[PDB]
C-alpha cells in the first residue's frame, strides 16, 4: 500500500519519493489513524515544495482529520508563512472552524505569528469568530496583554 | 550560612550567567584576573559567599559551567571574564539537545549529569557553611530546562537541608518565534514547583516589551535583554553580597517571602531602566525610585501588579540617600496601593538599604514581589501549550526520548492547578 | 549575698546584655580589663555586687554571664570589643548556622545540637556559686534563637535548677524594626512554652523604646544602638535592688512576691522617668513630683498600652538620686487623690518605695543627659493585656490561612502546636478579664 509510505514520505520531507509514489498510483488523499492527509503532515513539518506538489495532483486542501483541523489551521499553528499563502491561493477556507472553535486566525494569534496574522486578516479572516469558550482573536490579546498583536487587530 | 554555589546550564544560562560574574565582580572590586583592585572594605566583608580565596591572594568564582554543546564552552572563554572561571568547572557534552526537553532530562543529558554531580560535590565540601545553590537557565531550550531541572532534583536529593534558588527566563514568541518552547517551559516549570524552594521568574516577553516600547530599540538583541537581566540579578543578590540584616542569606529570604511552598515564583522589578548607552542618567529622587518600582513598566514579568495581589514584597534601594525618607515613601505607597496587598498578612513589606549603588547610577531601587499576579505569565504559557498539545504536534520528538505522553498532561494539570492556587489567594479576605 | 546568673541569647539578647554590663561596670566602678580599685577584698568578698560579679586571685572582677547564639556574627563582635576582656572566653558560645527567624530550628533542629554544650558551661558558673537564686534570660520574641532556643533552655533550666527563680527580659516586636514576617508566630510559641518556666518576665515593645528615642531624644531614625542604651538604662534601674544594698526587691524571689499575685499573670509594667536628651545639658532638674507624675504618662511606658483602661494589682516605685523620702510621700498623696488610679479590690492599695540615694551613670556616647533624681516604677496591671491582643490578633490572620506554617512543620514541629499556642494565649487573656471588671 503506497498510501502510508506517501504519509511517511510527506512528514519527512522527501519530495523524489513524494513524485515517484504518485506516478506509481499512491493515493494523495490517504489518511492515517486521526484523519491527516499528506499535505496536513506536509503543511505541519514545512515541506513547501512537497505542498505545492500535492495541490497539483488532486490534494483537497480543505480536508478535516478527526479533529477537524484543516491544513491551514496547522500551517497557521506551526507558523509556515509561505505554506499558508499557498493555501490561501488554492482555495483554503480561512475561516474553518475545528472542534475546539478555533479558526486559523486564533491558532496564529495564540502562538505570537504577527505576521502569518496580518496575512489572515487580508484575506478576509472573521474578527468576530468565537472559539468554544467565547472568545475571538482580539479577545485572546486583551486576556493576554499582547499589545502588538492588538494594534494589529484594529488596523 | 556562607557559600552559595553557581551552576550556569545551556546557553542562555551561561550568556547570562557569564554577565552576571562581570557586573558583580565590577562591584566588589575584582579584575579579570582575580586580583582585588577596590577601595571599600564593604567590598570583601562577604566576598566569600561567592568566590573562593585561591593561591595569591586570588578570587576565584565558585561557579559551575554546563552545557551539552561544545561551542557555548568556547564562547564563555572568549569573554572578559573567561579566564577567571577554574578549567575544572567545566562540564560540557558532544551534541546539543536541539530544543527538545526530553533528551536534556533523559538521554543525553542524564549521561552527563554525573559529571556535574562530581564537580558539584567538590565545590560544596570545599565550603565551610554552604547556604545552598542558585541556576541560570532558559526553560524554553533543551539542556537549561531539561538537563536543568534534572540536575536540580539530583542535587536536591544530596543536599535537602539547603536552598535552591533558580533565574529562570520564560520563553516568548517575540524573541525566539519557535513552537516547541511551551512544551518545553510547561514540563520545566512542573519540575521547579516541587524541586526548587525560591524561583526568579525573567520574562523574555517583559525585556522585549521593554527594550521596544520603552527604551525605543526598534530590534532589540540578546545583548539587550540580558542588560536588565544582568541589572536585576545584581539587584535581588545586594543583601546576600553586602553586610545586613533583613533578607541576608537565601533561607531567611524564604522565610519572609514564601508563604505557601508552592507559591515560589518572584516577580522582580528594578528602576531605573536603562538602554546600556544611557548617556547623563540625572539621580531620580526617592518618591521616583518607589513609584517607578511598582510599575508594571519596570517589571521583568510580563504582568500587572494591578491585576492582583502582593503577599510579599521585599525591596532594596541602593546608594546615598535618608532612611527616614525611605521609611516615609514606602509607608506611603503602601496607603496609596493598599487594596493590592493581602491584608492577612501584616507588616508583608520589607526594606533593606545598601550603601554601595550599581556601576554608572547613583541611585537604585529593587524589587522582588510574591504576587498573585504572575498567574498572567503561567496564563499564557499554558494557552500555548494547550493550543500546541491539543493537535499533538511534534510529540514524537518527545516520546522518541522514551518520555511517556501522559508526562505531557500531568505537567499541563499541575501548572492550571497553580494558577488555581494563586487565585484562591487573590480572592481571599481576612473577614 | 545570693548569685544571679544572667543569660543572653541571640542577637537582641546578646546586644542588649552588651550594654547592660558595659553600663553595670561603670556604675561599679569595674574597668574593662575587670579590675576595680575600690574593692578592698582581693580575690573574694560578699559585698552586693558580687552578686553579679565574681572574683579571681588577681583581682579581676568577672561578670556571672553566658552569651549564646546559633551564629557567630554578634558574639564575635563582644569578643573583640571594649570590654572583650572581662567575660570568662568559655562563656561565649555559637554554632555555625542561625535559626532563621523560624521558633522550630530554635528549639527542635539547629538549637538541640548546642543545647548540651550551654548546660554544662552554666553549671560551671553554677557550682562557682555559694548560694545561686537563678536567671536573667535576655532574648527577643521574635527571632528564631531568641525564641525557639530560649524555651528550650527554660525548659532544662526548670529540670536541673528546679527551685531557683528564673526571670525574663524580652524583646516584644514592632514593625519599625521588625526582620521577618512571622514574627507573630514566634512570640505566641515561646509564650507558651516558657509561661510555666518563668516566675516574672519584663517586656520590652521595641515600638515604645522607638517612640521614646524620637520624641524624647530628637533621633530622627533610631538604630538598635539608640534603642539599646535607652534599655539598658531600664534594665539597670530593676536590677540595681539586686546589686546595691537596699530594702525593696533585694532578691529574685520579692520580685515575684510584690509584682506577682498568680504565677500566669506574670508580666509587670515598666515606665522610667526623666528621659532628657544630652543636647540639653543645662535642662531644669525635676523635681521628685515632676518625675512621680510623669509614671503615669502613657508616653513613658516600656510598653505600649493604657494603664487608665486597666487596674492596679501591684505598684513598686524605684528612686535613684537626690530624693527625700517625705517629698515622694506628698507625691504619692496627690497622685492617690488627685489622678484615676484604680486598685482591684483584693489587694491593699499602697505603693512600695525603694530609694537609692545615688544618682544614675550615664554612658559616654550615649544620647542621654545627666540628672540629679530619677524614677523607675514597677506595675502589674490589667492594661497590659492589650499588647497580647495586638499578637494574638496578627497570629489569627496569618495562620486562618495557615500562611508560612509549612516552615515550621518542616522543622519538626506538629501543626497541633500552633493550636495549642493561641489557646493558652486565649486563656491567658481571660485570666487578664477575670482579674479586672
Ligand atoms: N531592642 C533591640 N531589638 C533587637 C536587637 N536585635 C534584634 N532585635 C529584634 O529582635 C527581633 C529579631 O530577633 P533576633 O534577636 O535578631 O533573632 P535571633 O535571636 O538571633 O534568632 P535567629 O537569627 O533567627 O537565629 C526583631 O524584632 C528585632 O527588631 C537589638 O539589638 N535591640
Ligand atoms: N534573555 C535571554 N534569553 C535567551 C538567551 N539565550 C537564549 N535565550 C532564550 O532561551 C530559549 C532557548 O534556550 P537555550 O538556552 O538557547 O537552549 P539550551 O542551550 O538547550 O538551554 C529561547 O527562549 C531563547 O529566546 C540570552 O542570552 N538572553
Ligand atoms: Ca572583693
Ligand atoms: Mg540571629
Amino acid at each position: 500500500d503506497l498510501g502510508k509510505k506517501l504519509l511517511e514520505a510527506a512528514r519527512a520531507g522527501q519530495d523524489d519519493e513524494v513524485r515517484i509514489l504518485m506516478a506509481n498510483g499512491a493515493d494523495v488523499n490517504a489518511t492515517d489513524a486521526s484523519g491527516l492527509t499528506p499535505l496536513h503532515l506536509a503543511a505541519t513539518y514545512g515541506h513547501l515544495e512537497i505542498v505545492e506538489v500535492l495541490l497539483k495532483h488532486g490534494a483537497d486542501v480543505n480536508a478535516i482529520d478527526i479533529m477537524g483541523s484543516t491544513p491551514l489551521h496547522l500551517a497557521a499553528l506551526i507558523g509556515h508563512l509561505e505554506i499558508v499563502e499557498v493555501l490561501l491561493k488554492h482555495g483554503a477556507d480561512v475561516n474553518a472552524v475545528d472542534t475546539w472553535g478555533d479558526t486559523p486566525l486564533h491558532l496564529a494569534a495564540i502562538m505570537g505569528h504577527l505576521e502569518i496574522v496580518e496575512v489572515l486578516l487580508k484575506h478576509g479572516a472573521d474578527v468576530n469568530a468565537q472559539d468554544k469558550f467565547g472568545k475571538t482573536a482580539f479577545d485572546i490579546s486583551i486576556d493576554n496583554g499582547n499589545e502588538d498583536l492588538a494594534e494589529i487587530l484594529q488596523k | 550560612m556562607r557559600e552559595i554555589v553557581h551552576i550556569q546550564a545551556g546557553q542562555c544560562g551561561n550568556q547570562i550567567g557569564a554577565k552576571f560574574w562581570e557586573v558583580i565582580s565590577d562591584e566588589h572590586g575584582i579584575d579579570p584576573t582575580g586580583s582585588y583592585h577596590g577601595d571599600s572594605d564593604l567590598q570583601l566583608e562577604r566576598i566569600n559567599v561567592y568566590y573562593n580565596e585561591a593561591t595569591g591572594n586570588k578570587y576565584v568564582p565558585r561557579a559551575i559551567l554546563v552545557d551539552l554543546e561544545p561551542g557555548t564552552m568556547d564562547s564563555v572563554r572568549s569573554g572578559p571574564f573567561g579566564q577567571i572561571f577554574r578549567p575544572d568547572n567545566f562540564v560540557f557534552g558532544q551534541s546539543g539537545a536541539g530544543n527538545n526537553w526530553a533528551k536534556g532530562h533523559y538521554t543525553e543529558g542524564a549521561e552527563l549529569v554525573d559529571s556535574v554531580l562530581d564537580v558539584v560535590r567538590k565545590e560544596s565540601e570545599s565550603c565551610d557553611c554552604l547556604q545552598g545553590f542558585q541556576l541560570t537557565h532558559s526553560l524554553g531550550g533543551g539542556t537549561g530546562s531539561g538537563m536543568g531541572t534534572l540536575l536540580i532534583s539530583k542535587i536536591r536529593e544530596e543536599y535537602p537541608d539547603r536552598i535552591m534558588n533558580t533565574f529562570s527566563v520564560m520563553p516568548s514568541p517575540k524573541v525566539s518565534d519557535t513552537v516547541v518552547e511551551p512544551y518545553n517551559a510547561t514540563l520545566s516549570v512542573h519540575q521547579l514547583v516541587e524541586n526548587t524552594d525560591e524561583t526568579y521568574c525573567i520574562d523574555n516577553e517583559a525585556l522585549y516589551d521593554i527594550c521596544f516600547r520603552t527604551l525605543k530599540l526598534t530590534t532589540p538583541t540578546y545583548g539587550d535583554l540580558n542588560h536588565l537581566v544582568s541589572a536585576t540579578m545584581s539587584g535581588v543578590t545586594t543583601c546576600l553580597r553586602f553586610p545586613g540584616q533583613l533578607n541576608a542569606d537565601l533561607r531567611k529570604l524564604a522565610v519572609n517571602m514564601v508563604p505557601f511552598p508552592r507559591l515560589h515564583f518572584f516577580m522582580p522589578g528594578f528602576a531605573p531602566l536603562t538602554s546600556r548607552g544611557s548617556q547623563q542618567y540625572r539621580a531620580l529622587t526617592v518618591p521616583e525610585l518607589t513609584q517607578q518600582m511598582f510599575d508594571s513598566k519596570n517589571m521583568m514579568a510580563a504582568c500587572d501588579p494591578r491585576h492582583g495581589r502582593y503577599l510579599t514584597v521585599a525591596a532594596i534601594f541602593r546608594g546615598r540617600m535618608s532612611m527616614k525618607e525611605v521609611d516615609e515613601q514606602m509607608l506611603n505607597v503602601q496607603n496609596k496601593n493598599s487594596s493590592y496587598f493581602v491584608e492577612w498578612i501584616p507588616n508583608n513589606v520589607k526594606t533593606a538599604v545598601c550603601d554601595i549603588p550599581p556601576r554608572g547610577l547613583k541611585m537604585s531601587a529593587t524589587f522582588i514581589g510574591n504576587s498573585t499576579a504572575i498567574q498572567e505569565l503561567f496564563k499564557r504559557i499554558s494557552e500555548q501549550f494547550t493550543a500546541m498539545f491539543r493537535r499533538k504536534a511534534f510529540l514524537h520528538w518527545y516520546t522518541g526520548e522514551g518520555m511517556d505522553e501522559m508526562e505531557f498532561t500531568e505537567a499541563e494539570s499541575n501548572m492550571n492547578d497553580l494558577v488555581s492556587e494563586y487565585q484562591q489567594y487573590q480572592d481571599a479576605t481576612a473577614d | 549575698m545570693r548569685e544571679c546568673i544572667s543569660i543572653h541569647v541571640g542577637q537582641a539578647g546578646v546586644q542588649i546584655g552588651n550594654a547592660c554590663w558595659e553600663l553595670y561596670c561603670l556604675e561599679h566602678g569595674i574597668q574593662p580589663d575587670g579590675q576595680m580599685p575600690s574593692d578592698k577584698t582581693i580575690g573574694g568578698g560578699d559585698d552586693s555586687f558580687n552578686t553579679f560579679f565574681s572574683e579571681t586571685g588577681a583581682g579581676k572582677h568577672v561578670p556571672r554571664a553566658v552569651f549564646v547564639d546559633l551564629e557567630p556574627t554578634v558574639i564575635d563582635e563582644v569578643r573583640t570589643g571594649t570590654y572583650r576582656q572581662l567575660f570568662h572566653p568559655e562563656q561565649l558560645i555559637t554554632g555555625k548556622e542561625d535559626a532563621a527567624n523560624n521558633y522550630a530550628r530554635g528549639h527542635y533542629t539547629i538549637g538541640k545540637e548546642i543545647i548540651d554544650l550551654v548546660l554544662d558551661r552554666i553549671r560551671k558558673l553554677a557550682d562557682q556559686c555559694t548560694g545561686l537564686q537563678g536567671f536573667l534570660v535576655f532574648h527577643s520574641f521574635g527571632g528564631g534563637t531568641g525564641s525557639g532556643f530560649t524555651s528550650l533552655l527554660m525548659e532544662r533550666l526548670s529540670v536541673d535548677y528546679g527551685k531557683k527563680s528564673k526571670l525574663e527580659f524580652s524583646i516584644y516586636p514592632a514593625p519599625q524594626v521588625s526582620t521577618a514576617v512571622v514574627e507573630p508566630y514566634n512570640s505566641i510559641l515561646t509564650t507558651h512554652t516558657t509561661l510555666e518556666h518563668s516566675d516574672c518576665a519584663f517586656m520590652v515593645d521595641n515600638e515604645a523604646i522607638y517612640d521614646i528615642c524620637r520624641r524624647n531624644l530628637d533621633i530622627e531614625r533610631p538604630t538598635y544602638t539608640n534603642l539599646n542604651r535607652l534599655i539598658s538604662q531600664i534594665v539597670s534601674s530593676i536590677t540595681a535592688s539586686l546589686r546595691f544594698d537596699g530594702a525593696l526587691n533585694v532578691d529574685l524571689t520579692e520580685f515575684q512576691t510584690n509584682l506577682v499575685p498568680y504565677p500566669r499573670i506574670h508580666f509587670p509594667l515598666a515606665t522610667y522617668a526623666p528621659v532628657i536628651s544630652a543636647e540639653k545639658a543645662y535642662h531644669e532638674q525635676l523635681s521628685v513630683a515632676e518625675i512621680t507624675n510623669a509614671c503615669f504618662e502613657p508616653a513613658n511606658q516600656m510598653v505600649k498600652c493604657d494603664p487608665r483602661h486597666g487596674k492596679y494589682m501591684a505598684c513598686c516605685l524605684l528612686y535613684r538620686g537626690d530624693v527625700v523620702p517625705k517629698d515622694v510621700n506628698a507625691a504619692i498623696a496627690t497622685i492617690k487623690t488627685k489622678r484615676s488610679i484604680q486598685f482591684v479590690d483584693w489587694c491593699p492599695t499602697g505603693f512600695k518605695v525603694g530609694i537609692n540615694y545615688q544618682p544614675p551613670t550615664v554612658v559616654p556616647g550615649g544620647d542621654l543627659a545627666k540628672v540629679q533624681r530619677a524614677v523607675c516604677m514597677l506595675s502589674n496591671t490589667t492594661a497590659i493585656a492589650e499588647a497580647w491582643a495586638r499578637l494574638d490578633h496578627k497570629f489569627d490572620l496569618m495562620y486562618a490561612k495557615r500562611a508560612f506554617v509549612h516552615w515550621y512543620v518542616g522543622e519538626g514541629m506538629e501543626e497541633g502546636e500552633f493550636s495549642e499556642a493561641r489557646e493558652d494565649m486565649a486563656a491567658l487573656e481571660k485570666d487578664y478579664e477575670e482579674v479586672g471588671v
